């Protein structure tokens, strides 16, 4: 196995899960070096990773993943990181979060669906460009951000970047017109097709009306927001998500 | 109609060309020149299965899995020659057959099956073994 | 148990039961058990409530929580349009009961419900909530001036939750120179409050309030009552919420889960109605089902106060002394003996009457007269007044179901399922929120197709819950939860195969197929199907859609009672038995035959298309159970008698 060139040894490390190119990495020194090449760190998936799901796909225990692919991993591989899914963690924080934020800067697919994230978990996030190519940002369920964890997403996208394809702010209900007319800078978002604020009870029609006049792209079946509010695409649009649900913030019960 | 390919002990192959048009090295190397070509990094004894899988896709499965049951120093060479002849499908299967060897061993037991020598100095295998886990 | 039914004293007429005459060990029951006993004794007809379940709860000191007896409440409580399915249901048994040669006025609950409507920019929002729910305030208005025993607490009052439900508490009832005592089961939330009042009320789901409504009891096994003696006068400064907290902490380590929690001693008086019913409203927190505070001279002082007359409190007064509901805080004769004391000196409280003394002449007196000048958007509210209701037929929330279509009284024999396909193939653990709809209406459902066609945009489509009285929408949405694992499709797509055809559609798209073929349908579950809670159409929507019966190899209790009383009969596979043992993938034709005179638990035998005959027990538990099915359901057995 020693005579294969280090190209056939990538390839060879590529149907392992990362349990099993951790225990590879500690059989020689080559392959210690070889096993954290970044082409194999793209995709990970730290929920359900430290649950049995070592998944490694395209798109507690679990405290001891996130502090080991923090100093172990992250900065090796370490700017080959293409999604990052936190989603329903149970022991993740606002300091873990921004430590991950500032060693993948070339993100596509961040998930960080209910989790207990501050608007302090993006301050990594500031220089103009921080993590741009980002396609991929769901935040459904962050109910402590407010409209300043925006002026970081805003500013970490860069300028025509802005290649994002998702937003899914749904149940954060503390954004407001400011916390759109921010997203609406330097571009806006011209690859938009799905903008779900069905949650969000304080933003404006006056203040998403400004906000759909600067994404073209906009799918209007995928365009969910506040059932009492006045915003555009009244008659295509849909309404919000959040109906006779517990999880989410809903100004009504739907019941 | 047939190209001729000679291996690294003097002999002689002749095949299909279509046969030879998944070697998209000698797909490349059959439009600029336009028979008798040598592939001197390449042994007969496995010439004589990379073409027996090679004709079976003139067109992980089961008949790749019984092909794929060597001993070592024959797969690993046939791996050798299909990263030689580019040959993605081959290539693909036999990553695939090696990395299911891999699947659910303990990195001690790793080094026995595949002959690997323990290049570890006691102040770094404490520090290898302590960061990959998290495990 | 008609010969315990003495008359009271020379107030004016009364007459009641006098349980007391039962035997030497009522006097030994708790408090709360005796509630239990006395509704037991009056409902006791043979057929629902049984004599073997009223020596059930007088033998409570050695027949607790390992037996099962039901209660017949004396009112139920409805959420803010939790009751919507159950009076759109007898909005539909009028009409079913004037097409059978009927009158269409003995159709009424057979219990009082109060539909507390006003539970579960700030402003501005009301207004459109209004606006949005005005055919089903429309609905409730009817309802509230049609049948004699439901009232409605108009959207509005003061303020959430509190003293509207001490506004409709009646301690003592009269029904037709009767006297007995209160109890509430309900959909309400805040409906253990009462329990602090000397209310023996618990919350139940809404299939179980619309049960009874229709004569049905709750079922409930024989609580553990942990009777918390609570002597001692409190420290010279302590505040309500510490010795409320204090009680709370001390139960909560004790661990009373799932058993009631009646409270006894001498420094009960000490607590005011404020704080018993503060104690009793935080149940969930030290995890138990009630915190029965009996009536005492306190809660009549509180009576007097609120909305009561004199005349009156001597009643009540008689009739709870009479029958052995009152506790006496000096004069304690005959002591409970409770099956776990615990000891509470109110001397080991750390951080009364000042505050105590206020509540009694101050706001209290005129909060309540002030709330009963509550009862503007309400009286503005052009609702019908007739007997029957004037379906509207462009109408997309209130509609009339298909449940007694056709009625036929004199019920027809047991029809045997011939020829049925598996419209669903479901794993373990079925909650019934994958069964019911709930939530926002999706963009791509079966429920979108149907509001797009009456006109409504995407936008109005309104949630799942806001379109319980139409029939079609909540049909349409069940089994259409996107995470739903059909064992047909793989994946978890809220889809099912339509087999005569090969094509994947919608749940309702191959049922309805099936309909109009006149094949009828199953449904094989695995563990624990449809666990949970009870949420409305978890029975209904799989009858509504063509189901005739359900397989699994285990049901939940208080599903499999719903299932019964909607016409779906559960089945169980043979213990060992379950779907990967036989061979079914579920692309068969099963045929079933109830042989006659259905016995509880008795096993048939179901046959297939393949020639593979299984025998499977027909989960029937009681008589009750079986008539209801051989009715066709609780709905149509109540219906043939109002006619
Ligand atoms: S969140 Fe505002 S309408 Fe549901």
């Amino acid at each position: 196995i020693t005579h294969l060139p280090p190209e056939v040894m990538l390839s060879i490390f590529s149907y392992l899960n990362p349990q099993e190119l951790c225990r590879c990495s500690q059989v020689s020194m080559k392959w210690s070096q070889l096993t954290k090449t970044g082409s194999l760190w793209k995709h990970l998936y730290p929920v359900h990773w430290a649950r049995g799901d070592w998944y490694s796909g395209p798109a507690q225990m679990e405290k001891r993943l996130l502090h080991g692919l923090i100093h172990n991993v992250l900065p090796y591989v370490g700017t080959s990181v293409k999604t990052l899914v936190l989603a329903y963690s149970s022991a993740v924080s606002s300091k873990m979060v921004r430590q991950i934020l500032e060693l993948c800067p070339n993100l596509e697919h961040l998930d960080l669906t209910q989790t207990d994230i501050s608007d302090s978990a993006f301050d990594s996030w500031s220089w103009l460009g921080c993590c741009q190519s980002l396609r991929h940002l769901d935040l459904s369920g962050c109910e402590k951000i407010t409209d300043v964890a925006l002026e970081k997403i805003s500013r970490a996208l860069g300028i025509l970047g802005r290649v994002l394809l998702f937003l899914s702010l749904s149940g954060c209900y503390q954004i407001t017109d400011h916390g759109l007319r921010v997203l609406t800078l330097g571009g806006g978002l011209p690859y938009l097709e799905h903008l779900n604020l069905s949650g969000c009870l304080t933003i404006t029609g006056a203040g998403l009306q400004d906000l759909v006049s600067a994404c073209p792209s906009l799918n209007d079946e995928y365009f969910y927001y506040c059932d009492n509010i006045n915003g555009p695409h009244a008659d295509t649009a849909s309404g919000c998500q959040n109906l006779q649900c517990g999880f989410r913030a809903c100004c009504r019960s739907g019941e | 109609p047939s190209i001729k390919l000679q291996s690294s002990d003097g002999e002689i192959f002749e095949v299909d060309v279509e046969i030879a048009k998944q070697s998209v090295t000698i797909k490349t190397m059959l439009e600029d020149l336009g028979d008798p070509v040598p592939l001197p990094n390449v042994n007969a004894a496995i010439l004589k299965k990379v073409i027996q899988w090679c004709t079976h896709h003139k067109d992980i499965p089961v008949w790749d899995q019984e092909f794929l049951k060597v001993d070592q120093g024959t797969l690993f060479e046939l791996i050798l020659a299909a990263n030689y002849l580019d040959i993605k499908g081959l290539l693909d299967v036999t990553c695939k057959t090696v990395a299911n060897m891999i699947k659910g061993k303990t990195p001690e037991e790793i080094r026995k099956t595949f002959n690997i020598k323990n290049d570890f100095t006691e102040e770094e295998e404490a520090q290898v073994r302590k960061e990959n886990q998290w495990c | 148990f008609e010969y315990l039914i003495e008359t009271l004293n020379d107030s004016s007429h009364k007459k009641f039961f006098d349980v007391s005459k039962l035997g030497t060990k009522y006097d030994v029951l708790p408090y709360s058990i005796r509630v239990l006993l006395e509704a037991a004794v009056r409902n006791c007809d043979g057929f629902l409530m049984k004599k073997e379940d009223v020596m059930n709860i007088l033998d409570w000191k050695t027949k607790q929580s390992n037996v099962e007896v039901p209660f017949f409440p004396a009112r139920v409580l409805l959420q803010d349009f939790t009751g919507i399915p159950a009076m759109v249901d007898f909005a539909a048994m009028r009409e079913a009961v004037k097409t059978l040669g009927g009158d269409p006025e003995k159709v009424h609950p057979a219990c009082p419900t109060d539909l507390t409507v006003d539970h579960s920019t700030v402003l501005k929002n009301q207004e459109v909530e209004f606006g949005r729910n005005r055919e089903r305030l429309q609905f409730f208005k009817w309802s509230s001036r049609v049948f004699k025993n439901v009232a409605v607490i108009p959207p509005g009052t003061g303020m959430a939750h509190q003293i509207n439900l001490e506004y409709l508490s009646r301690v003592v009832f009269e029904e037709k120179d009767l006297l007995f005592p209160d109890s509430v089961v309900g959909t309400d939330s805040h409906i253990t409050m009462v329990n602090g009042l000397g209310i023996l009320g618990w919350g139940v789901g809404g299939i179980e309030t619309e049960a009874v409504m229709l004569g049905l009891p709750v079922s409930l096994t024989l609580p553990e009552v942990v009777g918390c003696e609570l002597t001692g006068s409190s420290n010279p400064f302590v505040t309500s919420i510490d010795v409320v907290l204090g009680i709370t902490k001390h139960l909560r380590q004790v661990g009373v889960a799932g058993k009631f929690v009646e409270f006894f001693g001498s420094g009960v008086s000490q607590l005011s109605i404020v704080d018993r019913t503060t104690i009793a409203n935080m149940c969930p927190e030290y995890g138990a089902i009630l915190s029965f505070f009996p009536v005492d001279n306190v809660t009549l002082k509180h009576l007097e106060h609120t909305g009561f007359s004199k005349a009156k409190l001597e009643s009540m007064e008689t009739y709870l002394k009479a029958v052995k509901l009152f506790r006496n805080d000096q004069n304690s004769s005959g002591e409970p003996e409770y099956s776990q004391v615990i000891q509470i000196n109110l001397n080991s409280i750390v951080p009364r009457e000042e505050v105590h003394r206020v509540e009694e002449e101050h706001v209290i007196l005129s909060m309540f007269k002030a709330l009963k000048d509550k009862i503007k958007r309400w009286n503005s509210l052009e609702a019908p007044d007739s007997v029957l209701f004037p379906w509207d037929l462009k109408s997309t929330y209130i509609r009339c179901p298909s449940f007694f279509d056709k009625l036929t009284k004199e019920p027809i024999a047991l029809q045997a399922i011939e020829n049925a396909h598996v419209l669903l193939y479901l794993g373990d653990s079925v909650t019934t929120d994958h069964i019911s709809p709930a939530g926002s209406i999706a963009r791509n459902s079966a429920a979108a197709k149907y509001l797009t066609n009456r006109g409504l945009t995407p936008r109005e489509f309104n949630s799942y819950g806001a379109r319980r009285g139409n029939d079609a929408v909540m049909t349409r949405g069940t089994f259409a939860n996107i995470k739903l694992f059909n064992k047909f499709i793989g994946k978890p797509a809220p889809k099912t195969i339509h087999f005569p055809s090969g094509q994947t559609l919608d749940v309702f798209e191959a049922a309805e197929l099936y309909q109009k073929e006149g094949i009828p349908l199953i449904i094989l579950a695995g563990k624990k199907y449809g666990s949970g809670n009870s949420r409305d159409w978890a029975a209904k929507g799989p009858y509504l859609l063509g189901v005739k019966a359900v397989l699994a190899e285990s049901y939940e209790k208080i599903h499999k009672d719903h299932l019964i009383g909607i016409g779906i009969a559960p089945l169980q596979f043979l213990p060992g038995e379950n779907a990967d043992s036989l061979g079914l993938s579920g692309r068969e034709t099963f045929s079933l035959t109830f042989p006659e005179e259905l016995s509880p638990g008795i096993t048939l035998n179901i046959q297939t298309s393949t020639g593979k005959v299984f025998s499977v027990i027909a989960s029937f538990e009681d008589d009750v159970e079986i008539t209801l099915y051989k009715h066709g359901g609780l709905l149509n057995f109540v219906a043939r008698k109002f006619s």
